């Protein structure tokens, strides 16, 4: 996930949905039993990716 | 409005691609993250992914956490992978900076699900809204995630 | 148009009290705005920026280059410090800095001409006239008046 | 000046002019040759008076 793109397939496989909950530059990911995942636009840094992965359990 | 405050954690890193300076972190939220291509842009965004959050338990009946205390947070010590080992930050630490972030929960509340709902009011509340040519829907909307808020 | 400038946030307890917030630009010389909690001292910090900011881009003067934020000090750039005359009391605990932005967008353009089509009786013409009036002045003195 | 109105007078009486162009909360003093000064509405706590005086060189 450089992208918010890749994000988004990688926490598809994982079980997470794209709603229409998003905003502005970000998108949201949903999952039954978890709190959302938050997702910037474009290209996400080192910090950014982990940040989310962390968030999503992995 | 409504107005939600939260502190939030500003690292400066422009190596791994400059457009993603500044990595941006609330610690109130656990492994919270978003970025920005410089100061403005940065906290734009970190008011964005704020209103997309609390929003979202407004909407989910969830529990807001209490702001932290700015003075209280340390870019060392509310580093969010400080401890994991995994991972090799490069933070410029005298770039970073900690600051407040401000967000309109209003304009992040979603409007999915639509229910339809016949009510009453006075006269006198019918006419004033109009007057300020309210959105009725919405102005109960609103009423009702603010006394969840407080 | 996003501008973003660091500000001073100064709890005073002692007022008695209501706005608990005074805050100051350190970039914009005795800059002063008020709050009564932190969200609300951002906002006003933020609604002050805009309007002084944009005042400077209509007047076509310059915009004065953010500090760093980490080299301001509650302390030292406190805007009374050299005032022979005031006594500030803080709580430096409780007093914190921070960034503040604006969309200045939202403050520009406020003064632009608005070409508007009006149809009044010839007496008002004529009335108007014989006391040399400014009819557009007129009518914006009476928009302003009616609040 | 511990409202706006009593600061509106006081700077109004030493050659400031209100102005429009003050948006939302606050009001708009201006004067030939000066940085206008921007003044919160309601009651103003010292040091917001002290910053406002200290602009119109009061």
């Amino acid at each position: 996930p450089m992208t918010q793109k890749e994000m988004v397939k990688l926490l598809t496989a994982h079980g997470w949905i794209k709603t229409r909950g998003g905003k502005g530059s970000h998108i949201k990911m949903e999952k039954q039993g978890e709190r959302p995942i938050t997702i910037l636009h474009g290209e996400l840094n080192k910090y950014t990716e982990r940040g989310i992965r962390k968030q999503a359990g992995l | 409005m409504m107005l939600v405050t939260y502190p939030a954690l500003f690292y400066y890193d422009d190596t791994d691609g400059t457009e993603a300076t500044y990595f941006v972190h609330f610690p109130d939220f656990e492994y919270s993250a978003t970025q920005g291509e410089g100061i403005s842009e940065a906290l734009a965004m970190g008011s964005e992914w704020l209103g997309i959050t609390v929003a979202d338990l407004i909407e989910s009946d969830g529990e807001l956490p209490q702001p932290s205390d700015i003075n209280s947070l340390s870019l060392i010590d509310n580093d969010p992978f400080k401890d994991d080992e995994d991972f090799v930050s490069t933070y410029d630490l005298d770039k970073s900076f900690i600051s407040m972030v401000s967000v309109d929960v209003s304009e992040y509340l979603g409007s999915q699900e639509p229910i339809k709902k016949t009510l009453t009011i006075p006269k006198w509340a019918d006419k004033l809204g109009r007057e300020m040519g309210l959105n009725f829907s919405q102005t109960l909307t609103d009423a009702i995630a603010d006394k969840k808020v407080q």
